[PDB]
């Protein structure tokens, strides 16, 4: 909708499942999560979520940008990121290479004491020009909690380093403001981690080409003293092209008796082709 | 089902008489002679005559025209004649499928025989055969009679242009469209008469029956990553990958020889294009997902994907059959994008029970016999478990299948062979605690290959297509050409693992990992190339990356880092090995017949028949290899001419033709020699050192 | 209230270190143990896990809390992931290694094993950086509503863990060299929010 958010972040980690494995880009679930936490670090939990909940309010996941804003790969139609001119030119039907944005290698790390703890961390070294731009509804309390991030960092063993970014707020290209959509009716991709609410299932479900992503792990807490593993979903993952857009929802998936609402982003951003 | 059995039987034996007619050879026709030596085994009366009127009673129309449908003295041509040049001959030999022998290696000089030891091979089928029972219980051992026996015996052996396909293999596509006339046939209802449509016209040819089905069984990689029990997960999923096979053919009036390839994830077969199998291929793909949802949660899925094709696709017609595996992959792919129904996502989002069950399956790994029982354990499909047992056994079993050997082990009913496995010598922790050698010297360094083959897939579907526009590339050149892989990696691969202190942990073409221990690891990569090769005569090869790893090591680390090393051998000329690191990446050829068998040699010579000069001239050599300026040249020069006056005068000669060989190789230009030289120098220096 | 108050510091090696690597395939006469590197710019890296568990590992050893509300714990809920982010430290000075004429940015030490008799020796090859090498560290400390009485407290135990780790050697095969480090130009300043760094500025340096 509103402006990019272009994030410079030189060895980040994007833990895919295990701690062995970083995968180069995170979806909304983690961007959301990382703004509700920075937002209960301050004093506005709930103004951020009286925002959230509004329609107008979007978050997409994160894609590369080296110079030009990439996109991921519309499944099925002729990779894994475009660029931003070159998404006509392959749909239409051409070649391109999946560019080296970082470099995913692994360190191998210890605790010396304990003479059982030998574990391997995978960081995904950015390339000294790739960043990695959230498109969202522009707020002053975004930006507030986005300049906040930036020195608390984004993903996985942040407090050792890994994740720490800087930003640049940035206009969309008008060839890109034209496509971005929530209500189009005719061929359209989500370019973020979705899962639409049950009346739009068998629409998406029938005439969609998708990839199904596993959203679990712990909840972090700063209230409950032992760390309980989230509700396990599954979602629509980005690049997914469907026969029209659906509304998504943000989802609960909060451990069983527990305190306060574990929460989950999936609503849409939808780019049109 | 008293039609389809007899149906299925009269088609394997369809073409018996074709070894009759050699061994003892006469004049008359091999129909008469496979369906009078026929009545001597059992006599059945609508089988024997099936086979007195397949070359010419409804039932014999259906193998008439199955022989034609199937189709499309001299020794049998090697199915690698075929591909990417024009340049070979290399018949077999044809004796047996021994499964615990050495192989035989097609040879240029075998055109000449196709006569010797037939007779022996008809005393087996004799002897094995005679008493026989013909029921559908016994149905599947014959063809593994088949394909233990007749499967180097040629065809139809006249010098037109197929030449190529055995008996065993046309036998088996012959029951495979038999069965599938006969389905569409008696699901369509008409068959008054058989012969009405099939020997009086040829217009049935031109109409949609026999849909090839597929499927692939997805995450089978990323499945697989306590090394033993990463061999017995990959077996797991091999044997899921048989079941599915089998159970879908037991849903359907089939059995197996309605099959293909197999292996891997994908597999091919030939189905009879009523509504009965479409939407029964939809209820069993719907069911066993539904399983893998209970068991695995998308981590593996299964992909039904068909395309239906008329018998005159076949026949010719170069691209339609292309046509007819891209319409089948196309579905394949669009149920691999589209995974799921509608509320098994809906239901969906809202120790250990199958790792006891993997735990006790990696204990029983060793075993030969495996058994499918209602409730053992290690659920491999809705309603089954699998169990691995020994000859204490007769509880309950609904499949058996039997391990590599499928002839000796071929003696209980019910077998299924399947191909995999075996040859853990050691245990995985002192493989690197070995090597170890007599003389007490080396460095204690497990090792592990990854080697694949290069250009595979496009070889299943487009290797045949250089010789001729108008391309040779049958269903049955593709079938034999698939066997032969999974005969060669899964099967003779234990045989390049005799007594080499090694244990391969999975194969089967796509990628063969093998840990062991590392000069027995180098000598079975090479042995490997060199077997394959002699297997294939070139225009196929593999490349390989073997690391090299201390002790008391992980097996995924060590697995990733050797998957670097055979990308960096892809990336090269993909005919290429990495000992090691990610320089270092020769070509396979080179590694052979220039590091072992020349420079290697030729160090080992020159230092232990020599006492003046050590591990010191050696590591300094390296390093000058390993630096290489325009100045290092003449410092390696001036080193070499210092070191010939030093010696005994007796051995300055000697010295003299190492420095001779050793500067001339490290001054070419080309920058082969001296890369070369620098691995010799480390695998010569890590073979000698002590504790 | 919220405030994140950055450290910011040179690390001036003054002997040169060696943090570690990943173990992979080393060849007869190469490095025995490189140094973590940049994989893009293939220079020496002081990781933050191996500044956070050194200064941790330093003061455990004189506080006994005070120390897991600084580097966290999985349990005692209020002090999980607790106020430090610490940062990967590259070569702030590679050009002024490269002024005063040095060709590599680390140096390879030989070295050796003297085995107890027999007396065999058993070398060795171990990559450091060198010893006027100089790195951009970071540390942010983080301001809340449960800072506010806590926050003074919290610089001097970040002051004193610095001053420990002077004193002792960072990250690797000290105790027989290999890890001397002075911290020049200790400074703190806001990057987010409103807090007085004239107050901790007096009481640094």
């Amino acid at each position: 909708t509103y402006k990019l958010y272009i994030m410079t972040f030189q060895n980040a980690h994007f833990g895919s499942g295990t701690l062995d494995s970083s995968k180069l880009t995170f979806s909304a679930d983690r961007i959301f999560s990382a703004l509700v936490l920075e937002a209960l670090k301050m004093g506005k939990l709930d103004a951020f979520l009286a925002e959230a909940n509004q329609d107008k309010f979007t978050l997409t996941d994160a894609f590369p940008f080296q110079f030009g804003p990439f996109l991921p790969k519309p499944i099925g139609y002729p990779l894994q990121f475009l660029a931003l001119e070159n998404v006509d030119d392959y749909l239409n039907g051409e070649l391109f290479e999946n560019e080296e944005h970082a470099v995913i290698d692994t360190v191998t790390k210890n605790q010396p004491h304990k003479d059982d703890n030998l574990y391997q961390v995978a960081t995904t070294r950015f390339s000294n020009d790739t960043s990695l731009y959230v498109i969202a509804n522009e707020s002053d309390l975004l930006n507030e909690l986005m300049s906040s991030l930036q020195y608390s960092g984004l993903g996985g063993k942040r407090s050792s380093g890994f994740g720490r970014f800087e930003l640049d707020i940035q206009n969309i290209p008008l060839e890109l403001s034209d496509r971005l959509t929530k209500n189009h009716s005719d061929k359209v991709m989500s370019l973020t981690t979705a899962l639409p609410v049950d009346a739009d299932l068998e629409e998406a479900m029938e005439d969609g080409h998708y990839l199904l992503t596993k959203s679990s792990g712990f909840a972090f807490s700063h209230a409950t003293n032992e760390n309980y593993r989230k509700q396990d979903l599954y979602k629509f993952a980005s690049g997914s092209t469907f026969s029209k857009t659906f509304e998504g929802q943000i989802v609960d998936v909060r451990p069983l008796d527990f305190p306060h609402a574990v929460l989950n982003y999936a609503k849409p951003l939808f780019f049109k082709l | 089902k008293k039609e389809k059995i007899d149906l299925f039987y009269g088609a394997l034996l369809h073409n018996i008489g074709k070894v009759i007619q050699r061994a003892t050879g006469e004049r008359k026709k091999h129909a008469l002679v496979g369906a009078d030596w026929f009545d001597e085994i059992a006599d059945n009366q609508v089988i024997s005559d099936q086979i007195r009127y397949h070359m010419a009673d409804h039932l014999a129309y259906i193998t008439y025209i199955a022989d034609n449908i199937a189709s499309g003295y001299t020794n049998q041509a090697d199915i690698f004649n075929v591909f990417g040049a024009q340049t070979d001959k290399r018949y077999f030999k044809p004796t047996v499928l021994n499964l615990k022998s050495k192989p035989n290696f097609a040879s240029a000089t075998y055109e000449p025989f196709s006569k010797g030891d037939y007779a022996a091979i008809a005393t087996r089928i004799k002897n094995e055969l005679a008493e026989f029972e013909f029921n559908q219980v016994q149905i599947d051992s014959l063809l593994n009679l088949f394909e233990a026996t007749l499967s180097f015996v040629p065809s139809s052996t006249n010098t037109k242009e197929i030449a190529d396909i055995s008996l065993a293999d046309h036998s088996r596509l012959t029951a495979a469209f038999a069965l599938a006339i006969y389905d569409y046939l008696e699901d369509k209802g008409r068959h008054n008469y058989k012969e009405d449509l099939f020997t009086k016209v040829s217009a049935f040819y031109e109409e949609e029956a026999f849909l090839l089905a597929s499927f692939d069984l997805s995450g089978i990689q990323d499945f697989i990553y306590a090394a033993k029990q990463l061999k017995a997960r990959s077996l797991y999923l091999d044997f899921m990958s048989e079941y599915i096979a089998d159970s879908l053919l037991d849903k359907l009036g089939l059995n197996r020889a309605n099959m293909l390839y197999v292996g891997g994830g994908h597999a091919y077969f030939v189905l009879a294009n009523t509504e009965k199998t479409v939407e029964t291929l939809v209820q069993f793909e719907k069911d066993f997902n539904q399983f893998l949802l209970a068991n695995f949660q998308t981590r593996l899925y299964v992909a039904f994907g068909w395309g239906s094709f008329a018998a005159k696709d076949i026949m010719s017609s170069p691209e339609s059959y292309r046509q007819v595996y891209q319409k089948a992959s196309r579905m394949i792919s669009k149920k691999k994008i589209s995974r799921y129904d509608y509320q098994t996502l809906m239901l969906l989002n809202r120790v250990c029970d199958i790792c006891r069950g993997l735990y006790q399956f990696s204990k029983e790994i060793a075993h030969d016999h495996f058994i499918i029982t209602e409730n053992e354990g290690l659920p491999i499909g809705p309603n089954a478990c699998l169990k691995g047992v020994a000859f204490e056994k007769l509880s309950q079993e609904a499949f058996s299948r039997v391990y590599v050997k499928n002839d000796y082990k071929a003696g209980t009913v019910k077998a299924t062979h399947v191909f995999v496995g075996d040859y853990q010598c050691d245990e995985i922790y002192n493989y690197a605690a070995l090597s170890k050698n007599e003389n007490g010297l080396g460095i204690k360094r497990l090792a592990v290959v990854r080697l694949d083959v290069d250009d595979l897939g496009a070889a299943f579907m487009a290797g045949f297509s250089q010789q001729g526009n108008g391309q040779y590339s049958t269903l049955s050149r593709s079938a034999t050409f698939s066997r032969s892989m999974s005969l060669f990696f899964k099967v003779y691969i234990n045989q390049f693992a005799s007594d080499k202190k090694l244990s391969i942990i999975y194969a089967g073409g796509d990628d063969v990992f093998a840990i062991g221990s590392w000069q027995d690891i180098i000598a079975f990569t090479v042995e490997l190339r060199e077997n394959f090769i002699k297997w294939t005569n070139g225009k196929l090869t593999l490349s390989a990356g073997i690391g090299l790893f201390a002790d008391k090591t992980p097996i995924s680390l060590m697995a990733h880092q050797t998957g670097e090393l055979e990308e960096a051998a892809k990336g090269n000329e993909k005919d290429s090995i990495s000992l090691f690191s990610s320089d270092y990446t020769f070509k396979f050829d080179r590694f052979i017949t220039n590091v072992y068998d020349d420079k290697l040699e030729q160090i080992r010579y020159f230092f232990n028949h020599q006492d003046e000069r050590g591990k010191n001239f050696i590591y300094k050599l390296i390093e000058l290899l390993r630096n290489h300026d325009r100045m290092n040249m003449a410092r390696l020069a001036y080193y070499l001419t210092r070191l010939e006056e030093l010696t005994r005068e007796t051995d300055r000669d000697k010295f003299k033709t190492f420095k001779n060989l050793f500067y001339s190789w490290y001054t070419n230009k080309n920058d082969k020699d001296r890369k070369e030289a620098e691995l010799a120098l480390l695998l010569y220096i890590y073979e000698i050192r002590k504790d | 209230t919220f405030a994140k108050i950055k450290f910011s510091a040179q690390i001036r090696l003054e002997t040169g270190l060696h943090i570690g690597g990943s173990d992979a395939f080393a060849a007869i006469g190469a490095i025995n143990s490189p140094v973590i590197k940049d994989p893009i710019t293939n220079l020496p890296i002081i990781p933050g896990s191996s500044l956070k568990g050194k200064m941790r590992t330093l003061l455990a050893k004189v506080y006994n809390d005070i120390l897991s509300r600084l580097f966290g714990n999985s349990k005692d809920k209020r002090f999980k992931m607790g106020r430090l982010i610490f940062r990967d430290a590259f070569l702030s000075n590679a050009d002024e290694l490269d002024s005063l004429g040095v060709r590599s940015y680390t140096e390879v030490k030989f070295e050796n094993t003297i085995d107890r008799i027999t007396a065999e020796a058993n070398p060795r090859q171990i990559e450091r950086a060198i010893r006027n090498s100089t790195f951009d560290f970071e540390l942010i400390y983080e301001i809340t509503d449960e800072n506010e009485n806590q926050v003074e407290e919290d610089f001097k135990v970040i002051r004193d863990g610095l001053k420990l780790l002077e004193l002792d050697y960072l990250g690797g095969s000290g105790s027989r060299g290999y890890g001397k480090v002075a911290f020049e130009n200790l400074k703190a300043t806001t990057v987010f929010g409103n807090y007085d760094v004239k107050t901790l500025n007096e009481l640094l340096t």
